[PDB]
Parts: C-alpha cells; structure tokens; sequence
RNA sequence: GCGGGGCCCGAAGCAUUUACUUUGAAAAAAUUAGAGUGUUCAAAGCAGGCCCGAGCCGCCUGGAUACCGCAGCUAGGAAUA
RNA sequence: UACCUGGUUGAUCCUGCCAGUAGCAUAUGCUUGUCUCAAAGAUUAAGCCAUGCAUGUCUAAGUACGCACGGCCGGUACAGUGAAACUGCGAAUGGCUCAUUAAAUCAGUUAUGGUUCCUUUGGUCGCUCGCCACUUGGAUAACUGUGGUAAUUCUAGAGCUAAUACAUGCCGACGGGCGCUGACCCCCUUCGCGGGGGGGAUGCGUGCAUUUAUCAGUGGUGACUCUAGAUAACCUCGGGCCGAUCGCACGCCCCCCGUGGCGGCGACGACCCAUUCGAACGUCUGCCCUAUCAACUUUCGAUGGUAGUCGCCGUGCCUACCAUGGUGACCACGGGUGACGGGGAAUCAGGGUUCGAUUCCGGAGAGGGAGCCUGAGAAACGGCUACCACAUCCAAGGAAG
C-alpha cells in the first residue's frame, strides 16, 4: 500500500513449501535475497518441517545464532533467509551437506551430497555485458556476478562455480542434445534431454525436452536449466531421476513397496 | 499541491471521469525555476530516491560547444535573442532549453588564433601590438612552421559566421536543461541552421 | 510562555516551530508545530526574567558572585585536554587526565576516570 | 515546399550537419546524412523513409520512438489530424448465454508517419505499439497496404 | 551450409486477409472434484506407518491429480462464412 | 433423482396465475441433557464516543566523566553490570471498514528499449600525478543548579561533558605512463635547394559520477539515440564518491634499532552496477439498470502538431504558438445502483438463475475537504498545519481533541 509489505499470510505462501493451515495465521515471509520468493524456500521451514531438527520458530533461531549453518560456504544468521535452487547448505558439525533440488513433484527435495561434491554449484546466467574500462561481466541465476569470465559463455548458458574461490570452474553450453532440468511451470522437476529450441522474434522462446523415456514435453526458455553434457549430469540426482510417474504409475510402485 | 496525473482530464469520448482516489505524492508540485542571467544562484531539491536535482535560480556562464573545429570553453552569457516556445520569455530574459542565447567570442578568438595563427575579429589593424603581433610570429622552428602552413585548407569560416566574430558576440543555442541539472550548456549556431534563426530574428 | 530571540514585537504571537529554533523539542522527526511564544521586547507583563552578568564591578554580593562551583567534569576528547594544560606535543595525554573523587559514606572512597576519544 | 515551417529548427538529433565546408566541401552538391533505423519482426523500411526529406520524432524509422509490444490491424476511417490517423478495428464478441456473437468495434488513433503516400479512406493498416505519444495515441503505423485503388477514372 | 560436383536442406517469400478448428506454452492458494490415511467413527485434519533384538548415528512414506472461461502467444488443418 | 399437487365449473377440455412442496440465510417463537468444530454491530448510522490499552528498539562490537552498582586489586584512561540521554533504525507493516468509484477499480494479458527502489545478497571500493595524518574544528543532550505557569510528553537561563551526531581535512599509493604542446638533429634531395624521420628544453590536462558536443563502430537485442571505446571541456558552497569508526585473539620483522616498521577474523558506513522486495505508468479484451437521457466534448484542454516548463521517467501533465478536431443507435453523453472488483457461494439434467460487506489477492478511506514535513517508501492521520462539522478542560489568560 503505502510501502513494501513485510508480512505473509499462511495460505498465500507457495504450496511446495507444504505448509499447514491451522497452526497459525501467518507464513515465514522469506527475506529479500538472491532468489525470488515464489520460486524459493526459506531456512525456517527447512529445519522444522523438512528435517525436523527443531519444533518452534524459536528453536530454528538458536541453532542458527550459534553460527553453524553454511549457505554456499557462507554462514548466514537470519532464519528467514531465502535459500533457492542449486545451493549447498552445510551443517558442518554433524555434516549432512544438502543440495536443494526439485523432485519430480515440483517440490524442494531433501537430498544429501558427498562433502567433496558440496564444494561447487551450478548457475544459469541471465545477462552478460561489458563493464567499465572494457572488461566483461556476467550475472547468474543467483545474485553472484563474475568479472573476467571465459568469453565463450553466451546468454542463458550454465556455469559451474566453486565456493571459497568464486571464479568460474566449468561452463556447459546450451545446445540441443544436452540434458536439461525444467525449473518452472507445469512440468517442473522432470529431467530430460533438449530436443530443440524454437525461437520467437520478440515473443517468448519455447523449447521441447525429450526425457529418457519418450515422454517429450515443452516449457519456455526461461524455465530451462542445463545440468548435463549430452546425457550425464554433473550433480547428484534425487530419487525418481526427474521422471514424472503417472498416478497409476505412482499407485502401483507405492502400494507394492508396502507389500 | 499542483499535480500532473491524468484522472482530472476529460476522457477520450468527452465524458467527465470522477476522481477515484486522492491526489498522490508522486505527482509532486511543479513550480518553474525561471533561470535568469546574473550572478550564480543554485538551489537543490531532493526527489524520490533521496536523490537531488539542481534547480538554477540565476546563471552567469555556460559551457557551450563549437563542433566544426571541436572547441568547448566556458563563456559568460550576454543576452537571450530568440525563443521558439514563447515570445514573452525573451522580454523577461529567461533561460530555457531551446532558447537561442548570445555569448562572447574571447574564448573562441584566442583558441583559434593559438591554433591557426590567423588574426580574427580584425577589420582595420594598427592596434595589434600587445598580444596579437607576437602570437602569429613566435619565432618558430622549421617543422612547426611546416605543420601550420599546411592548415591553409581548414582555416576558413563561412562568411555568415565570421561576420559576428568581427563585432564581438556569437549567438549559440542552449542544449542543457537549466532548473533541472543547473547548467547552461549547448552548442553554437552555424550553417544552414544559422541562416534559419537569423531570419527569425530579423523578421521580428 | 517563554520569550524568543528575534520577534521584535512585544506581546504574544504564534510561531510554526520546527526542530532547532528554540523553545520546542519535537517528539518525532520532521514534525512541525504551531505554538505561542512571547516576544523579545520586555514589558511589565512578565512573571520572571532571566538576567546574566557580563562584568563584575565594585564589591561582592553574598551568595551570587562568590562561592565558585567546581566544574567537576573535565575535558575528555584528546584535544581539549591538550589545550587546557597547554601541552605542546606528544605530552602523554593519559597522564594529565583529571580524576573525580567519590565520597559516599557506606562505600569505599572511590575515584573515577573517563574514556578517551580521538 | 520547404521543411522548416515550424518556429524551431527541425532536424534529426543524431546526425551532425556541419562537415568542414571549405574549398574541398563546396556548397553546390550538398546532401546531409539521413539517420534511419530498421524495425525488427521483418518490417521493411520504405524508400521514402530513406530518400525522403522529412522529420518526425514519432516516425518509427527516423525518430526516437521504439516499437515493442502488440501488433494489431485496422481500417483507416478518418484521415484528418496532421501526422496521426484514426483507425477502427472491428471484431466479434461472443455471448455464451445465447451461443451467438455480437459485432463490436472500437477505434484507435495511430501515428501516421509521413513515409506513406497512398493512405486514403478505407485501407488495411497493420499497427504495432510503443511508448505513449499523446493523450490517446499509444500505437504507431508500420505498414500500409492499399485497398479499393490501383486504377481510377 | 553434406567463385562453380556428391548421399544436401537452412535461412527467405507466406506469394489475399480473416473467422472457425486442433495443438503447445503460461496460468497464487484456499474452495470444489477427488488420491491416501480407523480423527475411535463422522464433519474434519495432512498426517503418519514399522519392529526396539537397542544401536534404532532410528527406519520407510505422504503432503496427488483433474478443472482455470473469453481475450492474447504458438504451431497444424482449409470444408464452411 | 431431467418429477409435480390443490383451486374458475352442474360437470368437461384449456389458457393462466394463486396456493402447496424442497433448498439456504437473516430474524424471531416455543424448547433444549452430552460432546466436536464454530460465524457473530455488514445491512439502518463511513453516526457519536467516557476510560484503559494496541510500536517500539543494545550488540563482544557508535556515545557512560549518574556511586545505580561493582574487588576502585593501587596510585592510575577505561574489570564490567548498567539507568537516563544523544545517534541509528522501525513506526509507510499489520488491523479495521466498504463510504467513494460503472473501461474507473478489477481480471487475464503484455511492456518499461519511457523510470525509481532503504534493504538483502554479489560486485566495485591504492586506476585521479595534486608546515595535524600518530587524528584537526566547533557545539549539545543526559547531569548540576535556578525557574515560570490553574493547566499538556510546555519549556527557559547559566554551568559542565561526549560521538558512527554536526562539520573540516591529509599522508601514503606516486615511481610514472599517455595525449596536447614544444630553442638544437645537422646523418635525406644542403646541388642554390627542397628535405624524411625519431628526439629532447618547455607548460597544460589525466579515475569513476554528473553536463553538453563530436569522432569511430569490444559486447549485445527482433530492433538503439544500447553497452564499451575516443576527443574537447564542465563539477552547482542549501557544494557527488574517493573511510580522521568500533570490537576479538594477538602475532611478526626487528638490519634505523628495545622504539619504530608488518599482520588474522570481524562490525560498521561508502557514490555507482546488477539482484531482490517492490511501486508507478502504459497495451489488449471483459462490467449492472435506464432513451420518460440522442447528440456530446472544445472561452475554462476538446482531439492532434512543434518547442519547452517542471515530473523519478513516457504523454495536453501543464504553457505558448498553430491545426479543427474527438466520441456516438455496434447505445456516446447524462442519470441510477440497496455497485467495492475478483478467487468464490447457493442452486442443478443440459442452458442457466441469484448472491459475493465478510479472513485470499487487489483497491479505496480514517469526521468532511485541503496542504505539507520527515523518510528509500506517506500527500501518513494511534504525524503536523488550516477551514468546515462535532465535542473536552479552564483559575476565562489559554490549552487539548
């Protein structure tokens, strides 16, 4: 109204947080940060709904104010910090080292990683430009910007950066044939190879994505996130491997494992 | 509380539209700066963002540009000679953006003499002893006499333009927005554009 | 109602006061308020007036121009203690600090010293 | 037949008119460099937007206006009002209660750039959109295509 | 697009224009429609389930899916008007 | 459940309504043993309101020269704990109500290539050639001590004292490079000559940001007057950045030399760039009843055109000078609404009918209109000024709503 809002109601929160309805009126309201907030996930509900190390909004605070929660190799001390996608959280005392990945039902999935794969993350670039005195810049998926990148990295290309150094390790170019992940829209969480990128002059470009089991689909270019060279992903995948099962296909594999 | 929004206009058909909220803060009051020639008074008004804009209450000099030989010097403002938007703003001598100004020639006379070594503004001579006889002669060397005698292609000025170097004052045009940035910059009239306005001053 | 410097009219008028004129300490920032203040010309319609000596002449009024109050809080920033004791240069500012004596009855008789600044 | 019919010197904001006039640059054969640009989405720039002599802030080819947004189409219905025409775009509106349509319309004022000659009453004109140019004129004319002409006695 | 040849097809013109139809995006939850689950039952709620032989650093699993008009944006169709 | 039943007549077949019947939602009537969820001053009065309350806030880390306390660990800067006050930051959220508002809001959609954005993150923060820097200047609160008022979070005078408050201002990097200039090159064609070069003596300017002009055409987009490069110059005194700040563990070189040089992790601020949270203005299509409302809008902006003025930016948003336009029976314009819009709700064969003040999203407004201050963000009302309306205290001088 008269300025920016800093509350959030519980039913207006994104449903892939999977919040309750009757435990309160309000929602966690993730702070301003690297990721946009409908897309993202805050640190509060991660350790009391998704990991159950805490029970209140007070208990998530007094683990975090003991200064060992390492988002992307940095200790972030506010409990409504927006986490986001392809980031490594690090407990560093009991050492789980999660990476935040969408599962095949559209939700952030609890997913461990080995403590030497935890050293890096991947980021789609959204803009490359020349900065002052004729030097290059790029800006990434998160708010990290990079000076002097490898000049083969075009727009909406995927880079790999390591934490604790911060310069780009590997770039992996958006080309047909590569193995992408969709992070937005009705198809998100599914993992498949890129078929083609069909252009639109001025409008939105859509791509078609063939999965590894014939079910091709399509989302527009702004949702596509390449994480593989040809067919092998550079990161560990969650269970299901980004294959959306139908509801009869979800029925029988779930009601036969409970044999 | 003078506003700038669109809901007080009669709409495209010709119907009265009724006000649907109060007038807001982001249609902030718009008083005129009315920058005029004198000493230097600059006042600063904050805007949204906490930013500043320098409105110019009274101005003395400018930073006008020459272009054809690419010279820019500060120069003081003598007179306002013609305005396109309103013939009443020149009887009150007020600086606006597209007004034709009148400035002096003593930054442009001495740069052109210190670069080409031709007398300039002269019609009669026999007074040129103190700093004019020396600058074109200067006891040059060989190759410095070489590089200036080859500028006898690009020392010419069109006859409509040195006609106003003789009798003192050059008329130029403001390109800056005084009262918005607080400066009076711009460029000098020349060419087919100068034939335009010197008709529109003579026809007054 | 207190007087105000610069009215140049005897009587009582009403001024719109911002932060930093006189006679008005605001409650929140940016607040302006209209308040009645008395003019700077003095009249017979004053209940009290303040009155400060700039020159002592003949003799001692008892209880008024004698009995010096000790200025108990000395200089604290390390440029008004260097100016007070006429210290030339690097004269060990920590040494010539003034110290307040403390004389409660039920406690041991203390001394306190300040911090330093700059 | 001149261009300077205003009370201010009409010119293009980018090109510089003066080019070292002298015994090299004689006043007999004198052109000036014409700034034009090209609009995307495959729309041609007509000859009169290059070899013309006009001046317009609001021409999409030689002014400071940049088309991006919708592209529509209409019929030129009134060709008064210097440098801005009014076009009417008919359409059909559907009432699902009666399962039948409703022949509606709404007209719209668009900027006729003077790089078009044969714009007469009753043509087809495709129109793109851009920044606000006047109180009601939000669009700009891209491509005329004639109708009811080509031969007249 | 495997200055002049071959298993070769992209840019380009859409060479009347539309309506119509089909496809694909993108569409906030709650609610409704429904999947799951002895809240003891039910209306509801989104939880819960499983053996302790103690190693049980506790294990497994859910928190679906369908519906978002018309208007736009894509591709395909050309009878009908 | 795609459903009917009683009534005009002496009877009859009809048309047609009436009545019946079933929901659900306000109220009311009699009645009411137990337990799970649970609306609740919306309609009429967006009427009036006593009283009490709902926005405030210390870290190891801005300022303790209150004995309020401390072991006052000892002959001196401060063992800390700290009230109060200065500074900073919130108080622009939430809550409430539905009065206004009929292409307006709002909804889908699509833009900002026409702008701003505290923060959050991530960047940038020795690029500038120029007799305190081992630290510069002046005040002020809390405090002390006098007060004035019937009466308020009213405040006065004088004495003290601080800063991350309010201002000033430098060292180092700094050795120079470049460009514009410029007293010797004679080795070239001195043959009378014209010469072809590199070079110094010389004085200016030099980074980012702001402002204007011109030149060229690294990286971009469907598309620039984009980004980056180049040259001439600007830099507003109510003056752009280029750290005179505070914690913690303390270590290293010590050759000048036992006093001077080097260092780890922070916490703060800092122009600009992107990000995030946004906001604003635009495009498309969509809204109820009325012709006992058929022409409207333009002196007084109605539609456009040039030039501007301010505005954060586009634009009649204003102003001047010209053009005579724009909308309309495909319902303009005027009127009404018991009109906040929507997600929705009741209904239930299909098509529909009707409700939606009400927890979700958005908008509007705090008695009525209006004007501003601070601030990144308010034309704010548990902010201020004024009128109107209503109303409180007075010791009748004023005070506060």
């Amino acid at each position: 109204a008269r300025g920016p809002k800093k509350h959030l109601k519980r039913v207006a929160a994104p449903k892939h947080w999977m919040l309750d309805k009757l435990t309160g009126v309000f929602a966690p309201r993730p702070s301003t940060g690297p990721h946009k907030l409908r897309e993202c996930l805050p640190l509060i509900i991660f350790l009391r709904n998704r990991l159950k190390y805490a029970l209140t909004g007070d208990e998530v605070k007094k683990i975090c104010m003991q200064r060992f929660i390492k988002i992307d190799g940095k200790v972030r001390t506010d409990i409504t910090y927006p986490a986001g996608f392809m980031d490594v959280i690090s407990i560093d005392k009991t050492g789980e080292n999660f990476r935040l990945i969408y599962d095949t039902k559209g939700r952030f999935a609890v997913h461990r990683i080995t403590p030497e794969e935890a050293k890096y993350k991947l980021c789609k670039v959204r803009k490359i430009f020349v900065g002052t005195k004729g030097i290059p810049h790029l800006v990434t998926h998160d708010a990290r910007t990079i000076r002097y990148p490898d000049p083969l990295i075009k727009v909406n290309d995927t880079i790999q950066i390591d934490l604790e150094t911060g310069k780009i390790t590997d770039f992996i170019k958006f080309d047909t044939g590569n193995l992408c992940m969709v992070t937005g829209g009705a198809n998100l969480g599914r993992i498949g190879v890129i078929t083609n990128r069909e252009r639109h002059p001025g409008s939105f470009d859509v791509v078609h994505v063939k999965d590894a089991n014939g079910n091709s689909f399509a989302t527009r270019l702004s949702n596509i996130f390449v994480i593989g060279k040809g067919n092998k992903p550079w990161i560990s995948l969650p269970r299901g491997k980004g294959i959306r099962l139908t509801i009869a296909e979800e029925r029988d594999k779930r009601l036969a494992a409970k044999q | 509380g003078i506003s700038r929004d669109n809901w007080h206009k009669r709409r495209k058909t010709g119907g009265k539209r009724k006000p649907y909220h109060k007038k807001r803060k982001y249609e902030l009051g718009r008083p005129a700066a009315n920058t005029k020639i004198g000493p230097r008074r600059i006042h600063t008004v904050r805007v949204r963002g906490g930013n500043k804009k320098y409105r110019a209450l009274r101005l003395d000099v400018g930073n006008f540009s020459w272009g054809s030989e690419c010279c820019t010097r500060k120069t003081r403002i003598i007179d306002v000679v013609y305005n396109a938007s309103n013939n009443e703003l020149v009887r009150t001598k007020t600086l606006v953006k597209n007004c034709i100004v009148l400035i002096d020639s003593t930054p442009y006379r001495q740069w052109y003499e210190s670069h080409y070594a031709l007398p300039l503004g002269r019609k009669k001579g026999a007074k040129l002893t103190p700093e004019e006889e020396e600058i074109l002669n200067k006891k040059r060397s060989k190759k410095i006499q070489k590089k200036y005698d080859e500028r006898k292609k690009n020392a010419k000025i069109s006859s409509l333009l040195e006609e106003q170097f003789q009798q003192g004052k050059l008329l130029a045009c403001i390109a800056s927005r005084p009262g918005q940035c607080g400066r009076a910059d711009g460029y000098v009239l020349e060419g087919k554009e100068l034939e335009f306005y010197l008709r529109k001053i003579k026809a007054r | 109602f207190p007087m105000k410097q610069g009215v140049l009219t005897h009587g009582r008028v009403r001024l719109l006061l911002s932060k930093g004129h006189s006679c008005y300490r605001p409650r929140r920032t940016g607040e302006r308020k209209r308040k009645s203040v008395r003019g700077c010309i003095v009249d017979a319609n004053l209940s009290v007036l303040n009155l400060v000596i700039v020159k002592k002449g003949e003799k001692d009024i008892p209880g008024l121009t004698d009995t010096t109050v000790p200025r108990r809080l000395g200089p604290k920033r390390a440029s008004r203690i260097r100016k007070l004791f006429n210290l030339s240069k690097e004269d060990d500012v920590r040494q010539y600090v003034v110290r307040k004596p403390l004389n409660k009855e039920g406690k041991k008789p203390r001394t306190k010293a300040p911090k330093i600044q700059r | 037949a001149d261009i300077q019919t205003e009370r201010a010197y009409q010119k293009q904001p980018t090109i510089f008119q003066n080019k070292k006039r002298v015994l090299l640059g004689e006043t007999g054969k004198e052109k000036l460099p014409r700034y034009y640009k090209n609009i995307g989405l495959g729309f041609k720039t007509p000859k009169e937007a290059i070899e013309g002599t006009y001046i317009d802030k609001k021409c999409p080819f030689t002014g400071n206006v940049s088309i991006r947004g919708r592209i529509l189409s209409g019929v030129v219905t009134k060709m008064k009002m210097q440098r801005t025409i009014v076009i009417r775009r008919d359409y059909l509106h559907y009432i699902r209660k009666y399962n039948r349509f409703e022949k509606r319309h709404k007209n719209m004022s668009v900027h006729l750039s003077p790089c078009f000659r044969d714009v007469q009453i009753g043509d087809i004109v495709t129109v793109g959109e851009c920044r606000p140019l006047s109180k009601t004129v939000r669009f700009n004319v891209l491509k005329v295509t004639k109708a009811a002409g080509t031969k007249k006695q």
